[PDB]
């Protein structure tokens, strides 16, 4: 009887919209400070994972989601989904802004907020064993990957790694899409555990892909621009045996070195700016993708175009729009960045 | 002696303020920090070395025989004992997977200083070895019969000698690494002799256990 | 979707089949002794007469069912079917021998256990403030009224009566049937309430139904056995003016009175034990229905005639079968009723 | 004076005997406990009100007027009081309807018993009047004038024979009610009787809130 | 309740008082006194009257059935007893021989407060008789609104007897008013010894 | 760590009871005594030989790496320590002038002794710098199994500082078996001396 059950569904997710009303006797204690009420009965049945750590915390109950999920940092409305979801069996929609980035052209379905959003719920499915959100929202993922960029896409495989044996599927798909694509070395490097690694460069090697060695004083020099080696860099350049624009050692300090290794390697002016990389990304642009303010301010000051666009046509004004979610335009680093973007565009 | 419980009293100490320099290397390594701020803990940990061989060489000259017999080294230190500590040439092999990496003039520089070092190991210990057979020459003879304390005072000497020689050998081999590398190489050499010796000192625990 | 709420009722049934195992914090004891474990989230969602309980309850937490209730008498395994509808919104059919009678012509449709549980779960349902159970069980008794003996039409008019607004159609159904038959006025009056009684009486009064006035000699002979006397009744009737058989004081003894007020009147030996009142029953039918050892030994020591049968040719031992319940001929008065009565009717 | 003390001690005392004797018999009549054993209780009760008769008349013995003031019991009783207690008449009604159903040769009995005591409260009555005025008109000449003894005690023991003559009355009244119903009949006459004291109590406390 | 025995201790109080004023007049009349030594005495006996009538309302207001129950008085006067207190008309006849000789003026004066006084009491007797019926048959009605006609009888016993006070000090003013000094003191010395004596014959009868 | 206390203790009093031992033997053998007291005063020295080994095989379990670095004993002697101990064929040069003179068979017997004890100090000490060089590479490797490879070394200098104890006892057996009585004397005298007069040089370095 259909009836009675959406009754029982309606009365458990009238508890958890009012936990105090309902007797509620546990905490979940979110990384960000914030905490979510819950009764131990409902989510010792729905989740095995949660029956054993309440077994092992009872030998006012306080669970930190810190520790119990430890591999990836998740917000407040994930846990507030997923959580529902245990009480009510029904997905409970992201409030606006959460799920959208601040491109009012984007359609919000691809776009970094909403990928974010989507890895964090399937994530939290995963670490409390709830097989059926899991398949949902891996669905989801498999849907959309498809129109998400490279750079998002490798953030998807990590997490898919991140869920072991439970994500077959979208684990393969975001395989094949890094495979596919021409990936820097370097970046899957950094971006990626020493397995995925290997695994990717023995699968693309299968295939008959172009997979072209690392330059050895090329390799140096990224080793050294890792190390906080400014110096390094020099005296190996001083040998003449690499070049910045061969070796892009802006995007590379850019991307994944800190900002005061990118400040010092800019005060330098020994690199073309505007010069590219095999993906076709400029320094402003990993700039944007980076969001960081002072490599912005720093490449503007010393004369950075803005009006160019990548491989797929989108210039550093949508990179800003599409990292940053709607809520900081509705930590103000992504506010900050992209307004300053806007006023240089506009100058 | 009230030379050796002083030596082995300091030599604690030493190890104490070692551990702490260390964790502070770690640590300004970790944070990112600016090159200025690390080479005032670079050329303190050179410093602190000095300490040690000037101590060294005081307890040298209380007595010889402990400095060399290692007793206030570890067990696991003792298999690289050699006049009074570790070889230079292998501590550098040991370290410079974790220096690299090195540019073509400094791996010229690096692998002159390890045949120099080389060079002056060998014939640091053929000098020790005709002190040896000079020691049980002299002695021998004096049993036979019924100068003696002359010999012996500069057997005494000579002992003390090549222990100061090693200290000088070993104080350069460090002169000569400050000067090869930057501070933050040099910072990162420092840091993988640290953890070595830490490590050496773990495992003549875990033998103990 | 109809799966995940499938889902959630087998997770919250696998709760109600473990309580212990699932953090219990409140506790429903019986009438008898007799505990249940339950969660109190659960109960305060479904049920609102739960909530204000609760609340006031916890201004180790136990409510006593006698004294929430204490309008009506109710069996364990009732109490555990409308948990289990509460926890799983699922109805649990009883252990066989609950709802079943020991006549094994009996289809246990309508004999008097299965009456009985139903009217429990109807008065708990109603009890707890759980609409649908109770609109279930009411269809359920309305279903079934029709085929029951007017004794048994009698409780079920005095639950529904009890049970208040919430079963007007079972309220008004049991009163057509009671006004339809020849119930005598006295049974009406020990049997039902004043108000009852009095809207029964206009009732038969309006529709043209006979209501023969009360015999005022037979009113005082039932006085006097309602005050257990027996030196009064030899007065009356030695005065010439009542009479025992006219006035079924024998029936009313051993249907209404205390046992050794009938014990009394009985060895007075001044009325035909096989006298037949208007109804159509014999004094050892009512013996037989009243379910009271001492009776019916006393009768058959004295000569009392089993082979007779009412107005729908059910015998005693008919009734004394379908009025046990199957468990106890798997308090032992039933089975020693029935006992008694077939080990002497083997002599 | 020490009577009168010792008299509302007794009267505290008899109420509270009064209020065990009900209770015993409510839960007596709830357990339907036969007849024999409880006209012991029945008898026992009447003895008890014989025994409040023989104190009243002892207490009268010390000091007649203060008994016929009813000072010493609560006030919404003294709208029933009548030299010296209730007129038995009304209570007769008031317990009527409890003991029911009554025979015929009962309803004769007890409607017969009714009128003798309703003729005797009237002569009672009447001679109570003559008594009184006969008091006031022998006070108006002892204090006209400036025997007074003789006068006095016999007026004291006119009083007393008063009172003691309705105390009989009393007892009579109940022990023909004793002899005109049956044990049970009695039983539920006198609880009833009792129930009526203790509300009539209970309603006098009301009006002294 | 500390209110009777406040007002049993005031009574007994109101008792010495009273035979002081009953010792001063009796001894002022025989000394052949004037009138200013004869108006005080008067005007102190009628102030302890009216004092009489202050305590006595007082006592009724904190209970009424005490006071109607006369138990606060001896038998003999007891005897005489009527809503509270005594019959003004038997108290008048009995002092009646030693006010005289009376002129015909004060005669028909008082002849008239004797019918007047007798209309009110009879009146005030049978108003109390069906007051107390009505009561009887109320509260029979109720053991066998309660609140609201208990506390509307209790009033209604309370103003009969403030009515029958109010009463006995208006028909004692009223004999102050009307005769002359040499007149009052002959009536209130016969009432003390009445009143004395009284209370003698009622103490020796109590033994 | 008790045991190498201990050890230290006991092998101070093993010394001072030495020191005793080879005085009597001096003693009897200036005064030229018959075989059968200086036989049990060399089976008593024997003894004092065989418990040294016994209580040094028991510090060896204790800590076989301070067993074998030889600085219990004194500075000097340290000069002539070889794996935990002196080296048999240097002791049989020193006494060699001292147990003169020998006969032709027992030169022989002496001769061939010192051939094999050279021959398996030459060995063991092969075997030492192999166990020394595979330790110092295996510890290198493992700060650069290491509990497995931790025991089974410690089991390996075990056995290795029990061989050598093997080879002092049996060549120390036969020797005192070649010898007669009275030339094991005056070689256990010589010995004894030798130590003696090391341990007084090596006191005047310390004073
Ligand atoms: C910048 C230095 C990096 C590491 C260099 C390791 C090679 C130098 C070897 C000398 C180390 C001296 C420490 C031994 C002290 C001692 O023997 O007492
Ligand atoms: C068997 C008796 C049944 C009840 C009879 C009630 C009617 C009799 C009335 C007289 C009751 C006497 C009790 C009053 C005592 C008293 O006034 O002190
Ligand atoms: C001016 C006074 C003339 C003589 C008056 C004599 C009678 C006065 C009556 C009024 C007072 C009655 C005394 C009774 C007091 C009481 O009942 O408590
Ligand atoms: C009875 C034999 C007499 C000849 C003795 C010759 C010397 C033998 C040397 C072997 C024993 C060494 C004694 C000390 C051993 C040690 O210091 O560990
Ligand atoms: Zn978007
Ligand atoms: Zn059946």
């Amino acid at each position: 009887d259909v009836s009675a059950l959406q009754l029982l569904s309606n009365s458990f997710e009238s508890v958890f919209d009012s936990p105090d009303d309902f007797y509620s006797d546990a905490k979940l204690v979110l990384s960000d400070g914030r905490e979510v009420s819950f009764h131990r009965c409902v989510l010792s049945a729905r989740s095995s994972f949660f029956k054993s750590a309440l077994a092992a915390a009872k030998k006012a109950v306080k669970l930190e989601l810190k520790e119990i999920a430890k591999d990836y940092e998740v917000g407040f409305d994930s846990v507030v989904t997923v959580l529902a979801y245990v009480y009510s069996s029904r997905v409970r929609p992201p409030p606006k802004g959460v799920s959208e980035c601040a491109d009012e052209n984007c359609c919000h379905v691809a776009c970094r907020p909403a990928v974010d959003f989507m890895l964090e719920v399937l994530y939290l499915a995963f670490i409390f064993k709830i097989p059926e959100l899991i398949t949902l929202y891996q669905r989801h993922l498999l849907d959309v990957v498809d129109k998400v960029v490279i750079e998002d896409t490798l953030v998807i495989l990590k997490l898919a790694n991140i869920c072991g044996k439970a994500c077959m599927k979208l684990l393969d798909r975001c395989k094949e899409i890094i495979v596919k694509s021409n990936v820097d070395m370097v970046s899957l490097e950094k971006s990626l555990p020493e397995e995925l690694v290997k695994e990717i460069i023995d699968r693309r090697k299968e295939l008959g892909l172009e997979v072209p060695k690392v330059k050895k004083h090329v390799s140096n020099v990224h080793k050294a621009l890792d190390s906080d080696d400014i110096e390094l860099v020099k005296l190996l350049l001083k040998e003449d045996h690499t070049n910045l624009d061969d070796a892009c050692a802006l995007h590379f300090a850019v991307a994944y070195c800190n900002v005061k290794t990118a400040t010092d390697l800019l005060k330098l002016d020994l690199a073309d700016v505007n010069h590219r990389n095999p993906r076709g990304y400029t320094v402003l642009h990993v700039a944007a993708m980076r969001k960081e303010p002072q490599l912005i301010l720093s490449l503007l000051e010393k004369g950075a175009s803005a009006s160019e666009a990548t491989l797929e046509g989108r210039t550093a004004l949508m990179i800003a729009k599409q990292a940053t979610m709607a809520v900081e335009c509705n930590s103000l680093k992504g506010r900050l960045c992209v307004e300053i973007l806007e006023q240089e565009d506009k100058r | 002696n009230s030379g050796i419980a002083a030596f082995e009293m300091e030599y604690t100490h030493w190890l104490e303020e070692q551990n702490r320099r260390v964790s502070e290397i770690r640590t300004a390594l970790q944070a990112h920090i600016g090159d200025i701020e690390l080479k005032m803990l670079v050329d303190s940990c050179l410093n602190h070395y000095a300490n040690l061989f000037r101590m060294k060489a005081d307890a040298a000259k209380a007595d010889v025989f402990f400095l060399m017999s290692g007793m206030w080294r570890t067990s696991t230190e003792r298999f690289f004992q050699w006049i009074g500590g570790f070889r230079p040439s292998e501590l550098l092999n040991v370290v410079m997977p974790y220096v690299e990496p090195l540019t073509d003039q400094q791996l010229l520089e690096v692998r002159n200083l390890q045949q120099s070092s080389q060079q002056a190991e060998e014939a640091l210990s053929q000098g020790l070895d005709k002190l040896q057979q000079g020691l049980v020459e002299s002695i021998a003879i004096q049993i036979k019969v019924v100068a003696p304390m002359a010999s012996a005072m500069e057997n005494l000497q000579a002992l003390e000698s090549f222990v100061n020689q090693a200290d000088h050998l070993r104080q350069q081999t460090l002169q000569q690494m400050s000067k090869i590398l930057t501070t933050r190489q040099a910072a990162r050499g420092l840091l993988a002799l640290g953890e070595y010796f830490h490590r050496l000192r773990a495992l003549s625990s875990l033998w103990a256990a």
